[PDB]
């Protein structure tokens, strides 16, 4: 590579260059809790 | 040889040399940016005597459209060009004046306030020029620049003149706050003050940047009004209200002990209309004004969940009904206990009554919760007092289904706000919240605009920028320069409502939260899902809180406590590592690393500067100052779009290129629990409370809907690890 490492100046080239709720409930099982 | 229009309104031939000259500037230093993409993007519609100040703002929009994760450094770009166009709209230069000469003329114009000029002098405004350093706004980024013109930075709200650049904003911050300090540490403090948000090390709040140098002096973000059930009250506080967002505050009303529809009035002079009619007065009492021509007005109102107008009052936001029962641009926040829980739980019913019909059950909803459960199921057997059942399964269903829909009808649990805070329930009970759910103070309902008995809660904010610190010991100087700064502003400011003053100077209650949480996870490659970060929230919070409370501690031996600290609970010894909910325990393990018991002994002995302290926030416009995650949420994605008075704005993720690895974004997280566990464990040691988001993906769950099981099982989740308050529920839709 005879240059520095460069990003692309132009990057606009390559586009040429390319082509509800489950509203149910289960209480049983929150009533396994303890707040 | 066509002409363009310099600033100063001379013309001269259209030279593109000086465009390439301004962007080559900009992109100077910067990884990855395009002078030719900024000009090509401009789309710059070229005619004969165009305005030189349309087209470089032209290039900015351009360059800030550009901000992308392959190309995050145009945050940069973008910023220095907005910069640049800023230093020309306030001084038609690039370098600012000198501080007094700028003052001179801002006070003389009416701009800045009086007092500049007489609480420093000409030698001391030239040795605070010294202080200033211009060029640390370089190291702002674009979503900040756009913030500091569109809000913070002093301008005509009519004209759209801006007068001052963002370093005389710090600058001036800082000496006023401190104008009223001794004059052998002033300097001292305003120095370090100024280098302390200058360099994005303490955030500070919208009302503070765009207020504290100006005439108009009210610099409380958040104003917490009670409202009796009295029409003297009433009048009361539509009064407040309109004074107060007026004058950039953002209000928390406490309608709950008004009434229900139906009720007796004089022994039956008159048929109660409802709260609903009053409900749509404090909208329009909100909706009057602006907040200061900085923002809108809003506020969020607060009713029990058993008052007997619950199901109207939830719902008042759903647009599938007619105007004369929907109140829909104010949030509503519903206030919880654990019996409320417990009737979900066993499957059984919530009886509802009015206020008006149960003798001191209201008060003992907040109070006293034993005295609530006495009243509450003695007054359900009593066949005379009018009531109403619902299944609690029922009545839970619908809150969480309109917290769904809108995203505004919050939650407050109304018992750890009292059994787990700063304040004697008995002396002072927290019986409301406020528009963001992070503030919980004490308020007494008013009888007239200036009646001196009641109490309207004022709380000042500021932020700890967490990505900002390298070691948690550096809180305790930020937090006396934090705590000294706010608690200065509260005998600095105005106050247009006598019953708002009493509190703000009975209890001096601040709010110091912290920004930057996510980007602060990712540096010690914790995350939020997996519960990673819980020993390290720990941790921290528990610094901030000490920090904090060491700070005012010292500063109540300077100056003296507050003068109804014996209201709280710090006076009779007891600190938030006694009163927290001790489900915190199966979570986290992380142990108290500071010497607590030590500062136990000494806030007995010397008080209090301050009743609270800590608060967390959003921050959803100030922290972008700093360009941190606001507040403790996670981002919404590595460039996250926010939005502001122009238009959209992109803003990228603090220290992308290093840590696009580390961060969690909000979408990639499975649940809800790891969240709400790290707020739990926060609300260990924060004196009120946390603006806690629950997020939902419908996508994540099966044929596309969000059970109403899973919304209940995190509500719980909430409240079993202390949660106070639930803010916003974000639903995605991409
Ligand atoms: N002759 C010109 N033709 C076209 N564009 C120009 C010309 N001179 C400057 N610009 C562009 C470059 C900048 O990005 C943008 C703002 O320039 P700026 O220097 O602030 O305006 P100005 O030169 O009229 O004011 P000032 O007198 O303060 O320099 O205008
Ligand atoms: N040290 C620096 N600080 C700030 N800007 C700089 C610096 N060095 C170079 N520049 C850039 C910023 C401007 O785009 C340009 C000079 O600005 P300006 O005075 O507007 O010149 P100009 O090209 O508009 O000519 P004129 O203003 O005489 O028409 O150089
Ligand atoms: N004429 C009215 N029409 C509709 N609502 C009213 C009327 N007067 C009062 N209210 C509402 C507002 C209050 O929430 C509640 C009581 O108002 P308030 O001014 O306390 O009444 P009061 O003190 O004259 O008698 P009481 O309090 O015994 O009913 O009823
Ligand atoms: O649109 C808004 C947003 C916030 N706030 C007030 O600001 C406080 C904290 O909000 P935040 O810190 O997110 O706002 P910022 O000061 O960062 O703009 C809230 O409690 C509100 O009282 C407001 O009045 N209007
Ligand atoms: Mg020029
Ligand atoms: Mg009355």
């Amino acid at each position: 590579l005879p240059f520095q490492t460069r990003s692309n100046p132009i990057p606009w080239i390559n586009t040429w260059l390319v082509s509800q709720i489950d509203s149910e409930v289960d209480t049983d099982d929150l009533s396994n809790f303890q707040l | 040889n066509l002409l363009v229009t310099k600033r100063d309104g001379s013309t001269e031939r259209i030279n593109l040399d000086k465009i390439h000259r301004v962007l080559d500037w900009a992109a100077e230093g910067l990884h990855n940016v395009s002078i030719s993409q900024v000009e090509l993007r401009s789309h710059i519609q070229f005619y004969d005597g165009i305005k030189t100040s349309d087209i470089h703002e032209t290039i900015i929009k351009a360059a800030a459209d550009l901000i992308s994760r392959d190309a995050p450094d145009y945050q940069y770009l973008a910023a220095r060009l907005a910069i640049f166009h800023l230093r020309k709209k306030a001084y038609g230069q690039f370098e600012p004046p000198a501080l007094y000469d700028h003052v001179v003329k801002m006070v003389e114009m009416g701009k800045y306030d009086n007092h500049l000029l007489e609480d420093y002098t000409e030698e001391e405004f030239k040795q605070m020029d010294t202080f200033i350093d211009h060029d640390r706004d370089m190291t702002f980024s674009y979503a900040a620049v756009k913030q500091l013109e569109g809000k913070y930075l002093v301008q005509n709200r009519v004209t759209g003149e801006i007068y001052e650049s963002a370093q005389f904003l710090y600058i001036l911050v800082a000496a006023c706050l401190f104008s009223n300090y001794p004059r052998e540490t002033r300097l001292q403090y305003v120095k370090r003050f100024y280098d302390a948000v200058s360099t994005f090390k303490i955030s500070l709040p919208t009302p503070i940047m765009s207020g504290v140098r100006t005439p108009t002096r009210q610099f409380s973000s958040c104003v917490l009004i009670e409202c009796g059930d009295s029409l003297d009250s009433i009048n009361a506080t539509s009064s407040a209200i309109v004074k107060y967002v007026s004058q950039r505050a953002g209000i928390g009303i406490n309608a709950g002990r008004i009434r229900a529809l139906g009720s007796p009035i004089r022994g039956g002079e008159a048929f109660h209309t409802g709260c609903i009619p009053f409900y749509k007065h404090f909208q329009t009492a909100v909706k009057s004004c602006s907040q200061g021509g900085v923002r809108g007005g809003a506020a969020t109102l607060f009713y029990p969940m058993w008052h007997l107008e619950v199901e109207s009052l939830l719902v008042l936001k759903n647009n599938r009904g007619v105007e004369g029962n929907r109140v829909r641009h104010m949030d509503y926040g519903v206030q919880i206990n654990k019996l409320m829980y417990t009737r979900l739980l066993k499957g059984e019913d919530i009886t509802l009554f009015s206020p008006s019909d149960v003798p001191g059950l209201y008060d003992a909803f907040f109070a006293d919760q034993e005295e609530f459960e006495r009243l509450y199921t003695k007054y359900e057997k009593d066949d005379s007092i009018r009531k109403q059942r619902v299944k609690a399964v029922e009545l839970f269903s619908l809150m969480m289904q309109e917290r769904a829909s809108t995203g505004r009808i919050y939650i407050q649990n109304v018992d750890h706000c009292n059994t787990h805070s700063p304040f004697d329930p008995a002396i002072a009970p927290v019986r409301q919240s406020n528009l963001c759910l992070e503030i919980a103070l004490p308020t007494k309902p008013l009888n007239d605009v200036n009646d001196e008995n009641g109490e309207i809660a004022l709380c000042t904010l500021s932020a700890f920028n967490l990505g900002a610190i390298n070691n948690l010991d550096e809180l305790e100087e930020l937090a006396i320069l934090a705590v000294r700064a706010l608690d200065a502003l509260l005998d600095y400011q105005d106050y247009p409502i006598p019953a708002a003053k009493r509190g703000a100077m009975g209890r001096r209650t601040l709010g110091i939260g912290v920004i930057n949480f996510a980007y602060y996870l990712a540096k010690h490659g914790k995350r939020y899902s997996d519960g990673s970060a819980n020993n390290l929230t720990h941790k921290t919070f528990e610094a901030i809180q000490y920090y904090l409370l060491k700070a005012s501690n010292e500063l109540a031996k300077e100056q003296g406590a507050c003068p109804w600290f014996n209201e709280t609970t710090y006076a009779k010894g007891i600190l938030p590592i006694d009163t927290y909910k001790k489900d915190l325990d199966t979570i986290a393990n992380e142990p108290l690393h500071y010497d607590w018991e030590a500062l136990r002994e000494s806030i007995k002995t010397h008080g209090l500067r301050n009743s609270t302290l800590s608060a967390l926030m959003p921050s959803e416009t100030s922290s972008q100052i700093s360009n941190a995650t606001n507040g403790i949420e996670p981002p919404r994605g590595y460039v996250s779009i926010k939005a502001s008075k122009d238009g959209i704005l992109r803003q990228v993720v603090p220290d992308y290129e290093h840590l696009h690895d580390a961060y969690e974004l909000l979408w990639e997280m499975p649940g809800n629990d790891g969240y709400l566990q790290l707020v739990g464990i926060m609300q260990k040691f924060i004196d009120q409370s946390i603006s806690a988001n629950t997020n939902y993906d419908p996508s994540r769950f099966p044929s596309g809907k969000v059970p109403m099981q899973q919304l209940l099982k995190d509500l719980l989740t909430a409240y079993k690890f202390g949660v106070k308050t639930l803010y916003y529920q974000n639903t995605r839709d991409g």
